[PDB]
């Protein structure tokens, strides 16, 4: 055990060496307090099957980095490289990023990776 | 070089505020011990958690101690746990009868704070009664609604509603309880020296659970609260508005002593078939006020202290402590249980006295001396949850009760604005268990973990075949 | 060109017809102050769900209203939220005492319907009687069991079961309510109007919810509810049998006016440890029968108009339309809520004046006229759901009790069948709540989607590596 | 939101295009009701994990739509690609490819993929 | 060969014993019938099981008969359903009076252990009590607080507890319970048949369910349950100390049947509104007692076989069987549910007559013989579960009250050891209801698999692009 | 159906090839009983998923065979390996493999799979 968020306030760089450590941690454990203690359970379960459900719709199962083929924007961010993963947390660039959350995800579901999708549906059309 | 590609780091290290229902993690010698337990419940966990903590370092945000929705979780939790832990249980209905009261006549003397009284019960056998007797405090027993002879009486509550004698498994010992959080939630601390209540906390640690809280009761003292940290500490939602409250940890706590030290008998009636009961019968004589102890040395010399911690927030001005505004006892008394039994002891003799904070520097040290007393009442019809809860009767112990605690905070108000050239003064305040919870609760937070990301990096992307 | 191959997709558009639960879901507004609303408790969901719709086009099925098994489920949860709704509350049981009765003695008359009658009962102490009065309607209590005496009575029921009145705050709103379906079913609408409740539905629309149906509680009429915009449309599971029930929507809404034009105070008696059972008192000088009224063309020309779509679905015969044949009060009157007491009404004085449905046509239009005016029983002692469910006694309320709905459909049955040699009649029916369920969800269907399915196509091949 | 079967009257080859959405919401949010309420999501979980698992099983993991390597047996279907692809809903096809349920699932698992497998492992040994 | 490679392996067969819940299968078929059923309630599960046994071959573990927890699975179970089961039906409080008590005048006899009394109830009017009669079997019947008057009497339970009349739907019938397991758990069946209960099974299957249970608790034979395998075995878990129980399974069966002889009619009273109580009314007249039969011969032959295995247990020592240790009739005879009309039988005449348990095949030949007859006890009054539970009243069955049973083992000891030279004494037992559940459960255990594995193996790599 | 467990008495090799058909088995079944049910239910599922994560964390989601980039250690084991597939049991097997739980776990997790993924992320960034 490594620290659950035990490196959330350093750099990008620093995080992702950690992301299992974390991801592990998402999923674990006369009267009817056993409403409240399934009814967190089935919370957590159903959270978690929703993000991996995205992951195959952008086609990044089954890994915890995920490349692509979409490019940046500058309106995303002017920021370089190192003016984000040298230079802050993740708590910070989530709070940066925020306005292109829904744009990046529908931007990569279709045009992403179902057009990736098509490209290989007429490739094993071959 | 290139232009960046959207890449997605799955479990990145980031968190929103929140809300959730929480883990219940107990003590797990407890569930051995009694059939229901009355904290450390048969609903709760014997989890018995391992004290896991991570400083984290660089990080800071806020916490609100006001604004911070676990107060009313444990709140209705303490209060949901009530009802069901008393809803089999026997209850008052057929004890409901006209009561012939009389003096407490006992050993060249009487038990003054009582009546004695006299009643009928049904038998096991619905068409049978006789006669059977009983000691009670004053306070539940009121006259009937005409005095056609003094001696009739009745019990305080059956114009509005039933009550139910505890089962006497239901000890009422506030055994400590764990909170902790469910997967995708985590708990952040305020391990942050003077810490005040709001604003950003310097240094904050994770845990999976707090520290053991103990759920006792009471009305104007913190007993057996935390120890706090470092020096005296005023907390309140707004320290200008003399309206809203002000809570104060001592920093080293002060002893307090209690005894009912008549010798009160336990006595039963079969009220009606399938039920069992109690009431005092006898007392051994000896009688005195039910009473409680503290030493001046120590109080006075810790009120010194808070005066001081007060004027560093009202500068100059003389400040001073004042007995309580009045009106119920269920306000003005310190009101508090040990062993099970109840007790409501007065506060007007404490509060008293005071020069100003800084001149009491002057007393700060002498050879000891005697206690202070407090006079306490005490009642077995009960209202719990200051006013709220069901009816609840509180059956005597066996004889002896002798029982302790450690002072460690208070709630207060500064009174209404006179003059206040270079004065004020202040009071014990109405105050909510919601507080009580607030006074440990102050350094802790909870929220929810978004563990998606997305970022740029040169990947020179995934095409066809990479 | 090559074999074809296997090839797997998943959230492939398919679907099979089954059975399910449902989610409650509501309005979010009630409950805010309609904690225990009589029907959609608190229970359902807070919602207010956004109304969206795919009407599909070329789609092909056939529904069938009289299977949709929503209509028993909406039975069931009605009948269970009743039941939880009466639960918390006090019983008439110490009240089923022997009466002592006499005249509703007001403005130097009575009234007929109505008797009053005299009773003891314990204050909250239980040795304890005084005597006290109240008037109550003549279904509710009944001359006494035994012949000895004219002036003695009792509760109706209480012979064979114990009834609660329902608490105050418990509410009686028969509010909008939405049903949705959970992940991997759906709702099906049939939006293809002149559907005659079975047959090829040719166009049918996806939805993720239903709009705001009301548990209106009816005998023999349909309420503020399904308007057939294309028709005044007539159904049954099959028109042909007599045995069966027969709905009829509405093309238009008809208005009802009600009123008890009766003024009691309401007498509140304190009954045991602190209950109160609430009766008649004094009345306030409006004192005469209970009504309702309609405008005699509009309930005519409507019955006409039905008459139209009697001789589309008969061959052209005289159909006719008469009262409810038999039973009590219940089957026989039309009853309705008067948002708080219930009302009997006298719908066999408006079931009348007719000539063969159609060939009142020798009419066919007019000016409009007068109200039919329909006197109505009220009485408080309830078997509820035809026995179904926890029997009730309904608080009385005081004051200026008046009301109004709209007719929106009915429920009937045709008459026994004579020779019926060119001739006929038709009856207005006491049926089930189901009825009213159906002609209120005939239009939704609820479906399990299929995700997977397989297909030939030339992928060439997955190859090993490819 | 297109709505669930958003495309059920439209030909098989247009209903691919939509698969993504249609499959996303497959999953989605004093009294004992709480037990009905629970109980239908649990329901709904467990279907998604069969689905998931028996797409695994066939070789078929994330993809929405997978090539396979099981040829066709005339039996099946003998009509022409157009009439199923091009013309027909999946709505009447299910009803003709319904008979060879099992028929068909059982080969994609072993004799297709698990044998798939059997010869991954012996390359992997190599 | 070559290098060896962390190799992983997913749905590996292998698993661990560990304690789990379990599902209550059953028949479909009674959930039609009977809401609230004392065993597998309209709730329960309408399985009807498939069984889908498969020995694995190569297959050998130990098996533990007295330390699977489905023992004590099965008895909470069957206590929980027990009272559950009971709380909707006629709480007897009321009719907790005084008896005013007299001859059973039945046939101008006296049924001797019955007899009769008078009593007054409330009939549905509050202030109206009125008297009546009824009938009792005599042990539930305790003379009164006072023996003042030699006719006063009350029921036994009414100073301890109330007592609960059952409801009819509330059928004491044992239909066929399973008990199958939630996935990642199997059952495995010991199949090394002719298996003792302790030691390696080295015969073994995968089970989805087991065979079907009967609950009846019968007090030291073993009714309707299992036969043995082969051999009429004995399974207990120290043969050597006599202060275990031990349990005999038969082989072969053999038949008994038990009677009232006595033609019982129903008899009723409505107490108050709803609880409509059911006495013993009067008996057509025949002064016979209630029994149960079996013939020497099978008894005998049994208990020689017997006798000469546990004589191999105890090395030829004269095995003699005997009357009962001593206590309480309701310990100490034997007890059957047959139509609830609750027996306690003779079982003091039936273990006797015996030489050398193993040299009785001296005899071990005769011709037939008629049936040795146990009387017994009835009675309407029971503490359920050996002392926890509601106190449950049995309603009176009118008419034929007769039942045949096979007979399936015994719960015996060894007696008190004298120097036990060539000598011993057995006598029956009646411990607890998981002795029956032994005497059952002994072939199944409950493991949980754990489908991760890894292996060494020759796979060189999973090298990138490999 | 060959059987739940139906190769337990059988060699690792033996055994290894049944997998799809075990696997099949691993998800499947005015009262408080639904409470029985839903807690063994929702016991059931969840414990299921933290393997399917597990076998993620690896990079060996999907598949019921799955081979690593790490040697063995004759403290893991120093026997031949016919004795491992060639005659002893799975259940044989779990009691030495058993040993090394957490060990190789970890090691698969980080020092493998990580480090796999650190080099991929870096051919990636290329
Ligand atoms: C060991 O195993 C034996 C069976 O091998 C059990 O004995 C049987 O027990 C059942 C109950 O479980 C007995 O059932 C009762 O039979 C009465 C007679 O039924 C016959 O006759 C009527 C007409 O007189 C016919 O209609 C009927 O079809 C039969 O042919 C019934 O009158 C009883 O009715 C009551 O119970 C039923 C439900 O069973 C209700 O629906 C009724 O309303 C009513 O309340 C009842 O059906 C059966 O007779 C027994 N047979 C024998 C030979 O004994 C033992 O009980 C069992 N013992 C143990 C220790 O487990
Ligand atoms: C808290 O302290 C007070 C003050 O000691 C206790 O009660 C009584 O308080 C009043 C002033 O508020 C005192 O003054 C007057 O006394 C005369 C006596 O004849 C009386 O006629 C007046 O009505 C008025 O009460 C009174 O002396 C004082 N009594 C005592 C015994 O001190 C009070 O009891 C304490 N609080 C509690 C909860 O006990
Ligand atoms: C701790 O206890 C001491 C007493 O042991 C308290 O001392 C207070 O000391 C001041 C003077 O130093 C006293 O002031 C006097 O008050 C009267 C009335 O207003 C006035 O007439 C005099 O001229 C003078 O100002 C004060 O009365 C005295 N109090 C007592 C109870 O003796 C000290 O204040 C106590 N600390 C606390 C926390 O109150
Ligand atoms: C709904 O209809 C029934 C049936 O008509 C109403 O009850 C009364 O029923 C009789 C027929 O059995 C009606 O006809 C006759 O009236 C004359 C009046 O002089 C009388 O001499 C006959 O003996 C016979 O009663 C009677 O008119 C009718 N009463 C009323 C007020 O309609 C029933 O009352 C109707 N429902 C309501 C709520 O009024
Ligand atoms: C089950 O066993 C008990 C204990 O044996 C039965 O009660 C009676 O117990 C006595 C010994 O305490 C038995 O022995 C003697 O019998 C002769 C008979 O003439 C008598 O003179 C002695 O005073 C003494 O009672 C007696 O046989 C035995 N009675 C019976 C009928 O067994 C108990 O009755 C047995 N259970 C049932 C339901 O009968
Ligand atoms: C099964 O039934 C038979 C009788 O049908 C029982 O036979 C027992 O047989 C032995 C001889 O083999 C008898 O022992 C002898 O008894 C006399 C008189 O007490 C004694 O003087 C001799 O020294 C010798 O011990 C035994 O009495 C006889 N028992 C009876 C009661 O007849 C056999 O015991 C029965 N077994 C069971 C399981 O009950
Ligand atoms: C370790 O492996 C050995 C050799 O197979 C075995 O005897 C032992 O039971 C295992 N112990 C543990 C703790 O796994």
């Amino acid at each position: 055990f490594l620290g659950f968020l035990g490196a959330a306030g350093s750099t990008m760089g620093a995080a992702s060496m950690t992301l299992t450590v974390q991801a592990r941690n998402l999923l674990s454990g006369l009267t009817v307090w056993g409403i409240k203690q399934l009814q967190a359970r089935v919370l957590a379960v159903e959270r978690y099957l929703r993000d991996q459900q995205l992951l195959g719709i952008w086609g990044c199962s089954g890994k915890l980095i995920c490349c692509t083929n979409v490019p940046w924007n500058s309106s995303w961010s002017n920021r370089n490289l190192s003016e984000i993963w040298d230079n802050m947390t993740w708590l910070q660039w989530d709070k940066e990023i925020s306005n292109y959350t829904q744009i990046i995800y529908g931007l990569l579901e279709e045009s992403q990776n179902q057009q990736e999708k098509n490209e290989q549906d007429l490739l094993a059309l071959d | 070089a290139e232009n960046l590609w959207v890449t997605v780091y799955y479990g990145v290290p980031v968190w929103k505020e929140a809300k959730t229902t929480l883990f219940c993690a107990s003590d797990a010698r407890a569930y051995e011990k009694e059939v229901h337990n009355v904290w450390a419940t048969h609903a709760c966990v014997p989890t018995d958690p391992s004290p896991q903590e991570l400083v984290l370092g660089n990080v800071t945000e806020n916490f609100n101690m006001w604004k911070n929705d676990m107060v009313d979780q444990m709140h209705e939790d303490i209060i949901s746990l009530w009802d069901q832990s008393l809803k089999p249980c026997v209850k008052l209905t057929p004890l409901c009868v006209t009561l012939i009261c009389s003096n407490a006549t006992v050993k060249n003397g009487t038990v003054e704070e009582m009546k004695n009284c006299s009643f009928n019960t049904t038998t096991e056998i619905r068409d049978k009664e006789k006669k059977e007797y009983a000691l009670f405090y004053k306070p539940d027993i009121v006259p009937l609604s005409e005095t056609n002879n003094t001696s009739e009486y009745r019990l305080i509550n059956c114009n509005t509603s039933a009550c139910t004698q505890a089962c006497p498994k239901v000890t009422f010992e506030p055994i400590p309880i764990h909170y902790c959080a469910p997967a995708g939630y985590a708990i952040l601390k305020c391990n942050d020296e003077t810490f005040n209540g709001t604003g950003p906390c310097s240094n904050v640690s994770t845990v999976q659970c707090t520290h053991g809280i103990r759920p006792v009761v009471s009305t104007q003292l913190l007993l057996n609260g935390s120890l706090a940290e470092k020096e005296i500490v005023i907390r309140s939602e707004n320290l200008t508005n003399n309206a809203k409250i002000i809570i104060v940890h001592l920093h080293t706590p002060v002893e307090i002593v209690c005894t009912r030290p008549n010798n009160n008998t336990r006595k039963s009636v079969r009220i009606g078939p399938g039920q069992t009961f109690y009431a005092t019968g006898d007392i051994i004589g000896d009688i005195k006020q039910a009473h409680c102890n503290i030493s001046e040395e120590k109080w006075n010399d810790t009120l010194q202290k808070v005066g001081i911690e007060l004027q560093k927030h009202f500068p100059n001005k003389t400040i001073k402590y004042n007995q309580s505004a009045g009106g119920d006892m269920e306000i003005t008394t310190h009101s508090f249980n040990c062993g099970g039994e109840f007790f409501y002891c007065n506060t007007s003799n404490l509060f008293n006295g005071t020069y100003n904070g800084t001149y009491i520097s002057t007393n700060s040290s002498a050879n000891s001396t005697s206690t202070i007393t407090l006079q306490c009442r005490i009642k077995q019809i009960i209202n719990m949850w200051q006013g709220v809860g069901r009816c609840m009767y509180a059956p005597p112990i066996a004889g002896n009760i002798t029982c302790r605690s450690n002072i460690t905070g208070l709630l207060l108000t500064r009174d209404g604005g006179t003059n206040s050239n270079e004065t004020e003064t202040f009071r014990p305040a109405g105050g909510d268990m919601r507080d009580n919870w607030r006074s440990e609760l102050y350094k802790y937070k909870v929220v929810k973990i978004e563990p998606l990301g997305v970022a740029p990096t040169r990947c020179k992307r995934r095409v066809v075949g990479r």
